[PDB]
This record gives structure tokens, sequence and C-alpha cells, in this order.
């Protein structure tokens, strides 16, 4: 209830977002008959749409006065589905993106010509580097604290 | 001789000091200016929290005052004190800074050096455990706001297991 | 001036315009010239002229304060060439701190005209923001277009 | 995109809670904070009590004028 | 009422003797340590402007402490300050 | 003198020209010109090229500094 | 020796003279060698934790399923109130008390010689805290038994240690997991696995 | 072949497959886990 | 017109000069370097400012250096 | 043509959002962007984007992170390139969506 928004399960304007989505797929239903492969594809769409409603309103979405879920992000603990435990799930990815690249760099660096490997990916190398990044929150850590994540000057 | 026994005594406080445990972890007293300028406000802060201390648990203890107009008091105040920290900061030794001695030094506790240095070890770890105190004081009436120092020992003497710091530490 | 120099300033917000007055008329107006009771007049949706004069003043005093500031030809004041070689923090973060910019700023007119206009365009933008949210002019909230 | 396949109910909106935050810290209670400002019990409220907030509470609440406006993702 | 010409003539006495008692020999002290406002390593009056030429008439003050008279310009500037700074926050009862 | 006045044919050096595209960045001296009155005798070669694709630049003496590896 | 997978030479940086090596470091975490003392020590912690863990779990849920003692499940165990404790107590209490011991063992971990050589007053014993070794500290206080006096020449102990230990941690991410998607103890999960166990396995949770 | 590896592992060839790995992931968590706005395990 | 200058970087590898469709550059003799020569820039007047020279310099960043400057008629390169 | 052709007619892409042809006013809002994205090619110069790229590369250096393909900003006539094909891509499917969306919603 923070911020002004009423839930989205108790939401009035919600509901009505629901009703004129399903009235408007019910529009587009009355033109073929109802066991083809439209009026199948329609109705399960028009499902699609009912359990999308449905579970933005049992999650505790917060819906303003236009009816559509606003995501709070200050860091409510009831909202770190909204922002925060995705932001460490994002996070989590990236930093197995650049660690593996990283690594992955840093093995071609003792290379002869190391750009060709940069063109022609190492896959070997790689995919033994590739779950490397499922740990890279402690090996960066232990990089950082060893000083091996940050580069010295010389 | 040392906050945590483990952790490399820096370079700069070694034990020669007198309140020297090696406890300056963010390199505060890096250079040696703003190190001697440290010690000297920190027995001045030491000083006054060992005077308020006294000043608050007797209160307490006798009066409960709760240690709880302004422009005449605040005027003679201001006039009173000034003249004293100005004169204070008129000084240049900084030994004399801290410890002037002379007119401040009655009772010969200053005439044996190994005494003095002992004293003044006495002085500063009373000082900081005041200064503690003090902080202690603070945020207990910022917790509790009604309550007592004296008073919030009661409480903690009558059922300490179930009357401490955890209640406003963590939510639950 | 006998509230002034008197010291009685809150005999010049006694009658702050009580909520009734029509800009340009007597009616509903009063007598007081400096306040404080912020918010906007009624009719005008606008600052009231009483906290317009009592701001400025106000700011008077602080700008007439700090212009004394400066050590000029009567032997008291700042220089600024010493205020600047005195902030350099020890520790060395900084490094040699502002030494040496009086003599880098003064000489450069760049210099100058570069902080006059970050200042002057923070300060554009704050008269915008403020403009618009705390119009100090009468009929100008509900006209829309200026 | 979302709007473009009819389903405005699955856009990012983000609620912009610190700007919110700020304007209930002046005595804007379009959100519910109740926090320095619209807490009539916050000692900020209670110093200029008598100085210049019951005109700038009328200004700030009054939704026709244009400071602090309710604001949305 | 607070007497309005006696707090003032008050706290005006107050800062004259804060300043030439208690602390003028701070203030001088960071006088002759900030110096004169140097440019590229000179006074402006040694620079070429001649209308700088720090009035050493009006500063030649027979007080055996120096107290010339901009220094009692200062404090008493300070002193009517606070002076109308008392009478003004206790004239409202605020 | 004739014995050799720079680095090592292979000393892997420093560049403290501020000027040079690898300034504060590593070499690999290939040849150091044995004739004294060159002004740039220290012929380096890096591992990346500057923007003219070029590896190679001559430097003077006091414009180059060994490493400790 | 045998490292962990056949078919794969153990990594150069860790064989041999290690409390129960097997060479399984794929993902190159021990490379860096001060890394690998940081993990070793934090292993061993983790270990002797979990095993504790586990032993306070399947005796407790011995005790509750069984029927001698009225013990709560382990996940519905921490809202306990005690009578003459709170929670909010015990958690200042542990922190104070775990943090004097952590923070010692950390001491030790980065100086071995301290906690025991000057001013380390810890009611006059300053000799139980010798250490003799990381992650195996010894004395009196520590291993009052002392059935490991030596630690160097205690491969087969330290090898039962951890051996149990990991096998321990792994059993105590089975109480996480296993008892957060079927909401019971282990030992019901067990009884409910030793009455059919073709029928109700991890993947017979639809 | 070597070379033929060596060209699958050049830069768009594996770009494209393992974007397409990639994609195919993605695409097929949002029809078996559509219309995803919070992530509600343990909420 | 434009200001060329030749610093002493120079390895003397008449590429500057060879470039150079104005005949503003000139190797000359001199004792810097290995292949005992040097550019020089006397025609200056007769420079347009193509920095063919500059394109063609390789050294650290430059030895030749060509610094725009005041434009005539045939350093704007008119035939009018 | 901005009011009766322009304006008019861009009432059926851009009030086709919820639509069928609703991928036409996403495409007219995306071409339009890609346009505008061009200029950032037509109107700057290479010098400017390799001197950021150095930095960047000090960033990444300073993280070993350093490509062996050294990062270079486009050539200039690269950069004349990328900005004439994103120009005429954009104001080519934005006059694509456009007419499409138009003339099949009042077809
Ligand atoms: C290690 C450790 C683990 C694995 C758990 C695990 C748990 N504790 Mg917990 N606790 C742990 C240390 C501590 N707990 C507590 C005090 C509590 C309380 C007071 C509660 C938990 C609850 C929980 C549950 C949270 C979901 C879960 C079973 C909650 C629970 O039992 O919900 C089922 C709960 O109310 N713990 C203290 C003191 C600890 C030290
Ligand atoms: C403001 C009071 C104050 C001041 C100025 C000092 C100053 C000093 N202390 Mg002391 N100390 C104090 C309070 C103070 N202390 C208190 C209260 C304790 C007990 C908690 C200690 C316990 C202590 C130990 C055990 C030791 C010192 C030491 C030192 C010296 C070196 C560290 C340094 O540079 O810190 C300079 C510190 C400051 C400039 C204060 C900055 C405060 C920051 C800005 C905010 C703190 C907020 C905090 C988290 C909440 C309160 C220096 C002379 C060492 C020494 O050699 O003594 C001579 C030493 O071994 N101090
Ligand atoms: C750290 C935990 C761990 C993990 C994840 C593995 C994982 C594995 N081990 Mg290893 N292993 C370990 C510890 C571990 N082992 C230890 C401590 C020992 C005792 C030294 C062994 C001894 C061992 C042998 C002897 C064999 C495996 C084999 C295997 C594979 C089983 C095939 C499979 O995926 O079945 C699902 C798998 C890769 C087998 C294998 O595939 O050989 C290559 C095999 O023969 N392991
Ligand atoms: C978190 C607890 C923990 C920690 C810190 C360690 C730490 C260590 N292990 Mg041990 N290990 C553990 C649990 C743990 N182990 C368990 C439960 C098993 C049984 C599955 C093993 C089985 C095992 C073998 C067989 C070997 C090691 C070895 C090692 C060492 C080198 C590898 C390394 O750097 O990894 C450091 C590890 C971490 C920092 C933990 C990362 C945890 C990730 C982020 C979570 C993944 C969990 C998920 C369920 C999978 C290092 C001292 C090697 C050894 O003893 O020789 C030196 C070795 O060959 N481990
Ligand atoms: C490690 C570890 C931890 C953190 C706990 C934690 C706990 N145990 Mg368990 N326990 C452990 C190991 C551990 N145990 C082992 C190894 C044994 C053997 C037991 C046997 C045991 C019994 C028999 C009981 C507990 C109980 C308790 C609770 C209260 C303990 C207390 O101080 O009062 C608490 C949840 C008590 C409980 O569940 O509350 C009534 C209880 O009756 N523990
Ligand atoms: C069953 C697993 C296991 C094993 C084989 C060991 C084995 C060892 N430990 Mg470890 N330890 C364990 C669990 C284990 N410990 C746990 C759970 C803790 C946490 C309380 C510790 C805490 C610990 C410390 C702090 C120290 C040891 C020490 C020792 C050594 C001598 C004591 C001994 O052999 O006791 C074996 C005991 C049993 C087999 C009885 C198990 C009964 C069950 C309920 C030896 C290497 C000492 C050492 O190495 O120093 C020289 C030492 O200082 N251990
Ligand atoms: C050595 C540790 C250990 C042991 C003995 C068991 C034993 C058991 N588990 Mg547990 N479990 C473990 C680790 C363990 N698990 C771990 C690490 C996880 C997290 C992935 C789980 C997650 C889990 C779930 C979610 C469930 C079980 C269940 C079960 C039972 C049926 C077997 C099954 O579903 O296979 C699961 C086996 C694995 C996931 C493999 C884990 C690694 C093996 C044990 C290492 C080899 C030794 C059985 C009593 C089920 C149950 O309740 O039975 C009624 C059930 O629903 N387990
Ligand atoms: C950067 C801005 C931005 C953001 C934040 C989003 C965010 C989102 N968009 Mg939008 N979108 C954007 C730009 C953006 N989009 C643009 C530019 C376009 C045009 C191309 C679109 C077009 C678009 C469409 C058409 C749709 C979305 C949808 C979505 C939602 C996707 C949820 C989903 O399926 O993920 C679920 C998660 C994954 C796919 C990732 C799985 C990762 C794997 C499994 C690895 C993780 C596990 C790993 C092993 C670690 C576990 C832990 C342990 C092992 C350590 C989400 C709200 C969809 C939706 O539902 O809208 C609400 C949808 O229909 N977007
Ligand atoms: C400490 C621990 C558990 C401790 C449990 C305790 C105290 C439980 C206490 C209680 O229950 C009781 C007793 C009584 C209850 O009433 C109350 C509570 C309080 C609830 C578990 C650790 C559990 C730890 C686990 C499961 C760790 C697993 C690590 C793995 C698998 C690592 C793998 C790798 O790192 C390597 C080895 C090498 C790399 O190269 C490759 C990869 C693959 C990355
Ligand atoms: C909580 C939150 C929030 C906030 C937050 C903040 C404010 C934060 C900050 C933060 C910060 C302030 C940070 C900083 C940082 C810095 C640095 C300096 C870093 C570095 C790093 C590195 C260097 C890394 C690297 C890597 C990795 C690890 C990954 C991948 C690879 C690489 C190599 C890249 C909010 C409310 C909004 C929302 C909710 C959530
Ligand atoms: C932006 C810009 C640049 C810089 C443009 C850069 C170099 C393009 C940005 C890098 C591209 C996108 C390559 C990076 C993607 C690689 C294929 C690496 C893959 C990494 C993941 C995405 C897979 C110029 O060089 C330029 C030159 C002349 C006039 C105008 C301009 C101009 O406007």
């Amino acid at each position: 209830d923070i911020s002004g928004l009423t839930p989205c399960k108790d939401s009035k304007q919600f509901a009505k977002r629901e009703k004129q989505q399903i009235k408007k797929l019910e529009s587009s239903l009355k033109l073929y008959a109802p066991e083809s492969a439209p009026a199948l594809a329609l109705n399960a769409q028009i499902e699609k749409t009912k359990r999308r409603f449905d579970n933005y309103g049992k999650y505790g979405l917060l819906c303003g006065s236009d009816g559509l879920p606003h995501l709070i992000v200050n860091g409510d603990q009831r909202h770190w589905g909204e922002f925060i435990t995705p932001g460490i799930l994002f996070l989590y990815i990236a930093g197995w993106i650049g660690w593996v690249g990283r690594s992955y760099l840093i093995a071609i660096s003792g290379e002869k010509k190391p750009a060709m490997k940069e063109i022609i990916i190492d896959v070997p190398l790689a995919s033994r580097i590739i779950f490397r990044g499922f740990i890279w929150p402690v090996a960066a850590y232990r990089e950082f604290l060893n000083g091996d994540l940050i580069a010295k000057d010389v | 001789a040392h906050w945590m026994p483990g952790e490399p005594r820096p370079a700069y406080l070694d034990g020669s000091a007198p309140g020297d445990f090696g406890f300056d972890p963010l390199g505060l007293g890096e250079v040696p200016a703003n190190l001697e300028r440290y010690k000297e406000s920190e027995l001045i802060h030491c000083r006054w929290a060992m005077l308020a201390v006294p000043g608050i648990l007797v209160p307490e203890a006798l009066g409960y005052g709760n240690w709880v107009t302004l422009p005449t008091i605040l005027a003679i105040e201001f006039l009173a004190i000034a003249f004293v920290e100005h004169q204070r900061s008129m000084e240049k030794d900084p030994e004399k800074k801290k410890y002037p001695g002379g007119a401040f030094d009655p009772l010969g506790y200053s005439k044996d050096p190994k005494k003095l240095e002992e004293l003044k070890v006495k002085e500063i770890k009373n000082g900081r455990l005041a200064l503690l105190a003090f902080v202690g004081f603070c945020v207990q009436q910022s917790a509790y706001p009604g309550t007592g120092p004296l008073e919030n020992l009661a409480t903690h003497l009558a059922d300490p297991w179930h009357n401490n710091i955890g209640d406003i530490v963590i939510p639950f | 001036l006998g509230p002034l120099f008197t010291g009685q300033w809150n005999l010049y917000a006694q009658n702050p315009d009580s909520s009734s007055h029509l800009f340009g008329t007597s009616q509903g107006s009063g007598t007081a010239i400096l306040t404080l009771l912020g918010g906007f007049h009624p009719q005008t949706q606008s600052l009231w002229l009483t906290d317009m004069a009592h701001h400025h003043l106000a700011i008077a005093i602080l700008f007439l304060i700090a212009g004394h500031m400066y050590r000029t030809n009567f032997g008291i004041g700042h220089s600024i060439k010493d205020l600047l070689e005195a902030h350099i923090p020890p520790g060395g973060r900084l490094g040699r701190g502002h030494k040496g910019l009086y003599d880098t700023i003064n000489n450069s007119i760049h210099f100058q005209l570069g902080l006059a206009l970050a200042s002057l365009g923070v300060i554009t933008s704050l008269v915008a923001q403020h403009m618009y949210s705390l119009p100090a002019y009468a009929f100008i909230a509900q006209d829309f277009t200026t | 995109v979302m709007l473009a396949f009819g389903t405005p109910e699955k856009q990012i909106l983000i609620e912009p809670i610190f700007a919110q935050w700020i304007q209930s810290a002046h005595g804007k209670t379009s959100y519910g904070f109740d926090v320095l400002l619209s807490s009539t019990s916050g000692p900020a409220f209670n110093a200029g009590r008598s100085i210049w907030l019951p005109g700038w509470l009328n200004a700030i609440n009054e939704n026709s004028n244009s400071l602090f406006l309710t604001i949305g993702p | 009422e607070l007497s309005p010409s006696i707090v003032i003539s008050l706290s005006t006495g107050l800062s004259l003797f804060l300043g030439r008692f208690v602390f003028f020999n701070f203030q001088r002290e960071n006088v002759a340590k900030q110096g004169l406002p140097e440019q590229n390593g000179k006074t402006h009056f040694e620079a070429g402007d001649d209308r700088a030429k720090e009035y050493v008439s009006l500063l030649k003050s027979n007080d055996p402490i120096g107290f010339n008279i901009v220094d009692v310009l200062a404090w008493g500037s300070i002193g009517h300050i606070v002076a109308y700074y008392i009478l003004a926050t206790s004239s409202n009862g605020y | 003198k004739p014995p050799p006045i720079g680095p090592k044919r292979g000393s892997k050096v420093k560049i403290l020209r501020r000027e040079s595209y690898w300034f504060k960045n590593v070499g690999s001296v290939v040849a150091v010109d044995q004739d004294p009155k060159t002004r740039y005798p220290v012929v380096v070669r890096f591992a990346k090229v500057n923007y003219a694709n070029i590896s190679t630049n001559n430097y003077a003496l006091d414009e180059v500094e060994e490493v400790a590896a | 020796r045998a490292t962990w997978l056949p078919g794969l030479n153990p990594p150069p940086y860790l064989d041999g003279n290690l409390a129960g090596d097997y060479g399984f470091d794929p993902l190159g975490l021990g490379e860096d060698p001060e890394s690998l003392k940081w993990y070793v020590q934090a292993e061993l912690v983790h270990s002797r934790f979990a095993m504790l863990g586990v032993a306070g779990i399947l005796f407790t849920d011995l005790l509750r399923t069984t029927g001698i003692r009225n013990l709560p499940v382990w996940y519905e165990a921490g809202a306990v109130k005690f009578d003459f404790a709170s929670t909010k107590t015990l958690i200042v209490v542990q922190f104070l008390l775990m943090g004097f011991a952590e923070t010692k063992r950390y001491m030790d971990f980065v100086s071995p010689g301290s906690q025991a050589k000057e001013g380390s007053f810890f009611f006059g014993l300053e000799a139980a805290l010798e250490g003799l070794e990381p992650g195996y500290p010894g004395g009196p206080l520590l291993n009052p038994l002392g059935l490991a006096k030596d630690v160097q020449n205690a491969h087969d102990w330290k090898l039962k240690e951890i051996k149990n230990g990991r096998l321990a941690m792994m059993a105590m991410l089975g109480f996480f997991v296993q008892a957060s998607v079927t909401h019971t103890g282990p030992i019901d999960n067990l009884v409910e696995h030793l009455s059919n166990p073709w029928h109700k396995t991890i993947i017979q949770t639809l | 072949m070597r070379d033929l590896k060596t060209y699958l592992s050049v830069a768009p060839v594996l770009s494209t497959l393992w974007f397409g790995s990639l994609a195919g992931l993605l695409i097929e968590i949002n029809r078996l886990f559509p219309d995803a706005l919070t992530f509600p395990f343990f909420s | 017109s434009h200001s060329v200058k030749i610093y002493d970087t120079c390895i003397g590898c008449t590429q500057c000069v060879r470039a150079c469709p104005t005949d503003v550059l000139e190797m000359i003799p001199w004792d810097g370097c290995k292949a005992k020569q040097i550019a020089s820039a006397p025609r200056t007047e007769d420079c347009v400012g193509c920095k063919r020279c500059e394109s063609a310099c390789p050294t650290d960043f430059l030895s030749v250096r060509v610094y725009l400057w005041h434009e005539t008629t045939r350093s704007m390169g008119l035939a009018y | 043509w901005l009011r009766d052709f322009l304006w008019a007619q861009a009432s059926q892409v851009i009030q086709s959002y919820g639509s069928s042809l609703s991928a036409y006013g996403l495409f007219f809002l995306g071409a339009h962007f890609v346009w505008a994205f061009s200029l950032m090619f037509l109107f700057s110069g290479r010098g400017y984007w390799q001197e950021l790229i150095e930095s960047i590369v000090w960033a990444h250096n300073k993280l070993k992170v350093a490509p062996a393909t050294q990062p270079r900003a486009l050539s200039i006539i690269q950069g004349r390139a990328v900005g004439v094909t994103h120009y005429l891509l954009g104001g080519i499917a934005t006059t694509w969506a456009f007419f499409l969306a138009r003339i099949i919603a009042v077809g």
C-alpha cells in the first residue's frame, strides 16, 4: 500500500484492464470456428492473459491509479522480487560473462599472436573457462585481495 | 599492549605514546602533525567526557533529573569558555598542550616521570572508557527516549537476559 | 523604523494580507512589509511580495556580511592565495592541494569565465525550476504560455 | 512493445520512491510516507509549525499549482 | 522588552572586549600569516595598482596593542549583529 | 664506450616519453645504436601497434627505463 | 593417487601433502597459494560447523520421530521462545562470544604466534592458544584428549575429519533443500524412501 | 576437419551459434514462464 | 603560410618528402641517426597542409609536424 | 505535407498500438531512432571516438582486460558508410511502416 499505490489483488482498474483485454481478444474470436487453430490460439492467449493478471495480483504488485503494476525498487522486503533478487540474478550472470571473458583474455595473453584467439575463439580454452565464472564472486574477491584483479601500471 | 593482538602495529604508533595500542585501522594518524593534534583533542574530549559522566549518574542516583533561559545563560557560557579555550589554543609546546602542568598540576603528581607516564596511561584509559560511556548515554537516550542511564542499569539488573540492546538492533 | 532600530522586527509582520487580498486594491490587504508566512498568494497563485521583500533583505544581510571577507586596503580580511595554499589535505590524497591555483585562475580569464558560466548555468536552471514551481509574479501561474 | 502487444500491464513502471520521499519530506500527503513534514510528530514540522508551513502545506498539497507535481513512472 | 539600547551597547562592548583582550593576537597572527593578497608573487600595490596602497594612516593607532579603527569597526559590526539577532529572535514569541 | 651503452638486446623496457603511444607501457629492445652521436638510439619493439600501425620506435637513453622483471 | 575422477591429472598447485586432497579444483580457486590456505581454513571450519549441524539435526530428529523427546522440526526450530532468555539476547551473546572466538582464530591464521605471547589475556590462559598449525589449534582448551598430538604426521586423522566433514556439508545442503520442497524432517524423508524407494525420490515430487 | 572447426570457432559463426542457443533458451523460458515481472520464489 | 617543423626524432626514411606533393620538404645531411640525414622544410610557402608528410612519419608520435597557419592562395590550393 | 500527409496519415501507424499493425508503429519509432543514431556518425569524427576508446581502454588495461585486437574507432570512410546506411535504413523503414500501416488500416 506504499507510495499511494493500491495492490493489484485489490485494484479496480487492474481488473478493468483484464476485462478490456479479454473483450478485445474475444471480439477477434467471433470470426472463426471455436475448434480451429485460430480460435484455439486465441483461447490460449486469453488464458495466458488471465493467468498473467492473476499472477500479478497474487505476487503483491502495486497497481497505481492507471491500473498497471508499479515496481518498487527502494529495497522494501516485500518487493525484492521486483528489483533486488533479479538484480542479484543479473549481476551474477553479468559478472560470469565478464569474468570468463577476462580470464580468457588473460589466458591468451601469453600467446605469440593473441589477437587471432579473439577472432578464432579457442573453444576448448573458453569451455574450460566457461564454467569458471560460476565462482566469480569469490575468485574476483580474492584476485582483489591478492592484487590480481586490478593491474599495476608498470 | 595491542587492541587486537595479531594485527600488525603501524609504524607511527608503537607503544611509546601514553595510550598507544595500535588502533588506527583507517589510517587517520598517518602524518605526525595530525597525530599530535589528535592526541591533544583526544585528551580534551576525554577530560570533558570524564567531567560529564559523574555529572550524569550522580544527578540520576539522587536528583533523577534525567539530564534534560537561552539569551543569558548561553552568553555567560560562551564568555566563560571561549576565553579558556583560546588561552589553551595559545600554547605551542605540544607536550605542554596535552599536559601543561605548573598551575594546572598541584599535589605533585607530575613530580616523578615514571609515575607521570603511568598516570597518563591511566588518564587516557579512563577517558576512552568515559567517552564510550557518554556515547552510550546518548544512544540509550535516543533508543529509549524517557529513561535514565542508571535507570537502564536497573532495567538490565532486573532481567538481563530479556532487557538488553538486542530489542533495538534487529527488527524481528 | 522604530520597529527596526528598536529591534521589534515582528511589528513588520502583523497584518500579512490575510488570504482575501486582491492584488492591486486594499480589499483584504494589510500593513506588513516583511513576512515568512510562505506558500502562495491565493488570488495570483504566486509568492507573496512580503516574502520576496524579507527574502531579498535577508540575503542582503548575508551578502553584505560575506563581502567583508577578503583582504583589502584596511588591514583585515583573507588572502585567497593563502586560503588555497592552506587547503592542502595532509595525506596527499589531493596532493599539492589548491597550491598555485590563485595565480592560475587570476591570470587565466578563461578559468574565471568557465567558473562563472558554470555558476550562471546552474542558477539559470534554478531560475527555471523555481519560476515554474514558485512563481514570484502576479498572474503568471494562471497564464500558461509564459 | 508491451503497448504494441496490447499488454500495458507488463510494462516496466518504477515508481520514483526517492523523489516521492522528498515530496513527502516537504508536506505532500499523496503517497503516505509521513516523514519529516507529513508526520505531525516530526521535529522539523514542529520547528516551522508557526512560521511558514500552513501556507506551504496548503500550497504543496493543492494539486492545481505546479510545485512538487505528483510524479510517476 | 529587552531594552534595545542596553543589549546593543552590551553586545558591542562584549565584541570589542573579545577582540582586543581575548583574541587580537590570534587575529593579527592570522592576518600576518595570510599576508597581503598577492598576485603573481607580489602585492597589488607592488604590481602597479596605485589604488590599493594599504592605508597605514588609518592603521596607525597608539593603543598599546594596536587596536586600530578598522578592528573597532570589525568588533562592533559583529557586536551590533549579535545584538540585533538576540533582539529579533526575542521579539516574537517563538 | 665501445662496449654497450644502453639496455641489452631483448631487455623489456618501459617508456618515459610522454608523447609516445606506448607511454608507461613495456617494450622489447631489439637494438641500440652504439654510435655516440645519435640522439635516439634505443630501437624498441612493442607488442601492440600504434595508431599508424607501427610497433617499433627509436627512443633515447633517458626516455627509457628497464623494469625489475 | 586417486584424484576425484580418473583420466584427469590433478592441478600442479595442489597435490599430496594436504588434508584429503584428491585434486578436485576444476574452477581454479586454489590456484593462488594464499587463497588456497584461506580456503583450507574455511573448509575446515565449514566442515566442522556442518558436522555439528548434522549431528544436532539427526539426533534431535531421532528423538522426535521415534518420540523420545518432543523437540521441534529443524525447519521450524528457531522460533522456540526460551523462558530464561530471549533470541534477541542470544543473537547478541553469540555475536560477542563467537567474535572473540573467530577473530582470535583469524589473528592466529594471519599471525600464528598470536593469542599466546604478550597482553593476550584470556583468564591467564595465554598458552592453550599456541596454535601449532593453521586450522588445527591444539592445546588443553581445544583438544583436551589430544588424540593427534602431532598434526603433520596425523594425515589419517585429518583425512577422516575432512572426509566426514565434506559429507556432512553435503548432508546439510540436503537438509536445506530436501526440507524446503518437502517441508518435513530428514528422518521422515528417509523412512519415506525406505518404504517405497522407487516411488519416493526427488523426482517423484511431480 | 580441423579447419572447418577453426571456422566454426570464428567470432561470427560462434556468435550466431551462441546467440541462437541463448535465444532458444530465453524463448523457451518466456514460453514456459511467460509474462514475468516479479521473482515470486522466496518473495 | 603553414609552419612545417621537423623534430630530432627523425630516422631519415625520406617518406615525408617522397609523399609531399608540393616540394615543401627536402632531405639534408645530419648527424643524429643511423641514416645520417634529416628532413627540412624550406618551401613552406608552397605548403598546402595536406599532412601527407606526417601521415608517413614512422615515429612514436611524429617528427615532421604541420601547423595550420596563415592561409594564402597557394596554401589554399587555388587555381583561381 | 506536414499536416494533411505526414501528420494526418500518421494517425494509423501511431494509433496502431494494441492492433495487428503494431510492429509498423514499432518500426516507425525504431527507424526514426536508427536514422537519428546515424546522425551520430555523419556529424561526428573519428578522433573524438579514438580518444574516448583510449580512455575506456585505460579502464580495461586497469583490469587486465586489454584486448589484443586493438580497439580503434571506425575509419572515417567507415563512419560515413555507417552514417549513410543507418540514415537510409531509418528514413526508409519509417516511410515503409508509415505507408504500410496507413494503407492497410483505411485500405
Ligand atoms: C534493458 C531494459 C529492459 C528490461 C529491464 C526488460 C525486462 C523484461 N522484459 Mg523487455 N524488452 C526490452 C528491454 C528490456 N526488457 C527491449 C529493448 C525489447 C525489444 C527487443 C523488449 C521486449 C520484450 C518482450 C517482447 C517481452 C519482454 C519481457 C521482459 C521480461 C523478461 C522476463 C523473463 O522472461 O526473464 C526470465 C529469465 C531469463 C530468460 C533468464 C534465465 C537465465 C538462466 C536460466 C541462467 C540463470 C540460472 C543460473 C544457473 C544461476 C542460478 C543460481 C545458482 C546456480 C548460482 C522483463 C520484465 C517479456 C515479459 O514477460 O514482459 C513482462 C516479454 O514478453 N521484453
Ligand atoms: C556450515 C553448514 C551447516 C551448518 C548447520 C548448522 C550450524 C545447523 C544448525 C541447526 O540445525 C541445528 C543443529 C538445530 C536446529 O534446531 C537449529 C539450526 C541452527 C538450524 C553447511 C555447509 C554446507 C556447504 C556446502 C554444501 C558447500 C559445498 C561446496 C561445494 C560443492 C564446492 C564445490 C567447488 O568448490 C570446489 C570444492 C572446487 C572448485 O574448483 C569447484 C567447485 C565446484 C566450485
Ligand atoms: C541497494 C540498492 C540500491 C542502491 C545501491 C547503491 C547506491 C550501490 C552503490 C554501489 C557502488 C558505489 C559500487 C562501487 C563499485 C566500485 C568499484 C570500483 C567496483 C569495481 C569492480 C570491479 C573492478 C569488478 C570487475 C569485474 C567483475 C568482478 C565482474 C566481471 C569481471 C570484471 C573484471 C569486470 C537501490 C536503493 C538503488 C536499489 C536497491 C538495491
Ligand atoms: C560512434 C562513432 C564511432 C565509434 C563506433 C564504434 C567503434 C562501434 C562500437 C563497437 C562495435 C559495436 C563493435 C563491438 C561488438 C563486437 C562485435 C564485439 C562483440 C561483443 C558482444 C556484443 C558480443 C566512430 O569511429 C566514428 C568515426 C567517424 C565518424 C563518426 C564516428 C562515430 O559516430
